[PDB]
């Protein structure tokens, strides 16, 4: 399970 | 587990949020689902082209933490990311959350 990168902030 | 939490879908494992989204769901809609390898945490499940994406959402000492953010409810998560994007490549193709999944 891996989990997709939040959007930059 | 929440009770009284129309942001909460389920206890569906990923694969399950997958045939859900993809039977029912639209671009752009999302469901929230206990986290399987992380269980006292969450994870946003969205239905996008190609292949779906999932985010994980810890809750620390009552603030709901997804990436570099902070928020004081799952609500006011969700409500950032119908607006904000949750996801953005590097060619520039932006994913946000429109509606939770019935």
């Amino acid at each position: 399970h891996i989990y997709d990168e939040v959007a930059a902030d | 587990g929440p009770l009284g939490s129309p942001w909460y879908y389920g206890k569906v494992t990923r694969h399950q949020a997958e045939m859900a989204l993809n039977e029912r769901g639209h671009e752009g809609d999302f469901l929230i689902r206990d986290s399987e390898s992380s269980p006292n945490d969450f994870s946003v499940s969205l239905k996008a082209q190609g292949k779906n994406k999932h985010f994980k959402v810890q809750l620390k000492e009552t603030v709901y933490c997804i990436g570099q953010r902070k928020f004081s409810t799952m609500e006011e998560l969700v409500e950032h990311y119908k607006k904000a994007p949750i996801f953005t490549s590097e060619q520039g193709e932006k994913l946000y959350l429109v509606k939770h999944l019935s």
